């Protein structure tokens, strides 16, 4: 029920890795699972934000969803592979104003452009 | 040896009855170390581990920042984390302490 | 003792991302026992023949 | 056994296997299920010496 | 030690050596329960 | 040996073997059954590390009591030791909603 | 089965289709899916075969 017929998000529960999808077939007293996870290497390291913030509009705020604000000027990155492309409304939330978001105030990404 | 040259530390003693009755205490997969090892590795990753999506990344972030998180993510609003940061910091402290 | 990767923690309001550039899909294999052989035995005939 | 102490009914149990089954759990009414009984054994039709 | 023993024990079947398998099993049991569990808290990045 | 002759040594010495060997029997059945034990428990603590201490649960009671927020695991004797830390509400008063 | 909310529906879609949404939510974003969608078969294929 929970590898098969659905994609876990419990780490380890089902395969290694992300669980990305399970099969099963029978076995002589019992079931082979199939488990199929998706398994990261070459990582790098890159300087990332918690969140950025309109400078000249401090209260206008966002943060990544399911991904990362990475230095390259700010762009964003799925958080399971590395592929930088711009920041849109599409991979963001507006959030609450904090002290570890970074003011910006020149390539500001759209969501911030109000 | 110990078990000659010292003998038995008290009444009962089962370590050393091992060498009389005839059954033996094998050891442990692992030693010490390599066990503290891993724990310690696994304290290194709290922080950066139960971050975001997906278990293939690994954010290097600081152990109140995701603490912080943690506290927003079950109802306590960031007005009222970031008013309290030392309270809270108190607090977990005392219940650790 | 496998060391994990080691990611440093930053003296900033930014921090350090470890991040994949590459992938492979791998397969976990895992059997789980359902049930046993199912076995009665003749216990009169078994013990006296 | 009867109250009064007369027996009043009565299983074989080696007549057949269903009256087998009712004296091992020793009673007249057991529950509906498959079960192993004693094998059907196979008997001498002879003898070499 | 007492052969006279061991004598009478070999009636009994292969006795001891289903005590020692099923220990041994038993033993090795273990050496994958802690290998299993340890290769799962393993982590894969980490901060010092 | 020392004190019977063998038709009726042979039937003390057989008094030992199968006092023996009753034993033994039972020290193995409880060490199948204590092995069997903890192997299902390290699948639980394969569970907890995962779900508790490389994760933030949502899960009400299956980490610590109260909201939980985080957990640490240091080793024990026989296992692992768990420490989960969770959120405890307290003084609670009645608003509308 | 693995595709929305409640156990009730049945989308009956590609199995290629329902590896991306899979990836998608584990963190890689639709332009790599897109771009990748040969190089993710391939690997998925290395995985199993
Ligand atoms: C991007 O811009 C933001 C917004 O300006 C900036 O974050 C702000 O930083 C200032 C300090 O530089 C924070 O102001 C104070 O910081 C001190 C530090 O000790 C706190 O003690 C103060 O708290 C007292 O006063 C508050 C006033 O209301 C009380 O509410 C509180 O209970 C205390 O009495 C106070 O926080 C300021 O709060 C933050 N802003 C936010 C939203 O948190 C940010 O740092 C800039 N980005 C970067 C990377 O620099
Ligand atoms: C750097 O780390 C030290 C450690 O005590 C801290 O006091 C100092 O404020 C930190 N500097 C920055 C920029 O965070
Ligand atoms: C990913 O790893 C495989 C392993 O052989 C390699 O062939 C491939 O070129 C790598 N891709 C990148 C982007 O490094």
């Amino acid at each position: 029920n929970e590898c098969v017929k659905a994609q876990s998000k419990r780490s380890g529960f089902c395969g290694q890795g992300t669980h990305i999808v399970s099969f099963v077939v029978n076995a002589p007293n019992g079931l082979y699972f199939m488990h199929v996870g998706y398994y990261p290497s070459n990582h790098i390291e890159v300087v990332s934000a918690y969140g950025l913030c309109d400078a000249a509009n401090p209260t206008n705020c966002i943060a990544p969803v399911n991904g990362y604000f990475i230095k390259t000027e700010w762009s964003y990155t799925g958080s399971s592979f590395y592929a930088p492309e711009p920041i849109t409304s599409l991979n963001t939330k507006y959030v609450a104003p904090q002290v570890t978001y970074q003011n910006i105030s020149t390539n500001l990404p759209p969501p911030l452009l109000g | 040896d110990d078990c000659m040259q010292q003998g038995p530390a008290s009444a009962r003693d089962l370590i050393c009855a091992q060498y009389v009755a005839g059954y033996k205490v094998l050891p442990p997969l692992m030693d010490v170390n390599m066990e503290a090892a891993y724990t310690s590795s696994l304290l290194g990753s709290i922080a950066g581990v139960g971050w975001t999506a997906g278990l293939s990344s690994f954010a290097a972030i600081p152990f109140a920042q995701s603490i912080f998180y943690r506290l927003n993510g079950v109802g306590i609003t960031q007005q009222v984390l970031s008013e309290n940061q030392k309270l809270i910091a108190n607090k977990f402290n005392q219940a650790l302490g | 003792f496998n060391h994990p990767i080691q990611v440093d923690q930053l003296n900033s309001s930014y921090f350090k991302l470890s991040i994949p550039t590459n992938f492979s899909f791998g397969v976990t294999q895992e059997y789980i026992q359902t049930t046993i052989q199912k076995v009665t035995v003749d216990c009169k005939q078994y013990v006296c023949n | 056994f009867s109250v009064d102490g007369y027996i009043r009914r009565a299983i074989d149990c080696g007549f057949n296997d269903l009256s087998q089954l009712h004296c091992s759990y020793e009673s007249f009414d057991v529950e509906s299920g498959v079960y192993s009984v004693s094998s059907f054994e196979a008997k001498p039709s002879g003898s070499v010496v | 030690g007492f052969q006279k023993c061991e004598q009478l024990l070999r009636e009994y079947g292969q006795f001891c050596s289903k005590i020692n398998q099923a220990l041994h099993g038993a033993n090795l049991r273990q050496d994958d329960s802690v290998r299993n569990l340890f290769a799962s808290v393993k982590s894969s990045q980490s901060s010092p | 040996i020392q004190r019977l002759d063998p038709p009726e040594q042979d039937a003390q010495i057989d008094r030992l073997i199968n006092g023996r060997l009753t034993t033994l029997n039972a020290f193995v059945a409880q060490q199948l059954v204590r092995s069997e034990s903890a192997a299902l428990s390290a699948q639980l603590a394969k569970d907890k590390v995962n779900e508790c201490v490389k994760a933030q649960s949502k899960r009400s009671g299956f980490c610590g009591q109260g909201t939980h927020i985080v957990s640490f695991v240091v080793n024990a004797p026989n296992g692992l030791y768990f420490m989960h830390v969770g959120y405890y509400p307290s003084n609670h008063i009645e608003v509308v909603s």
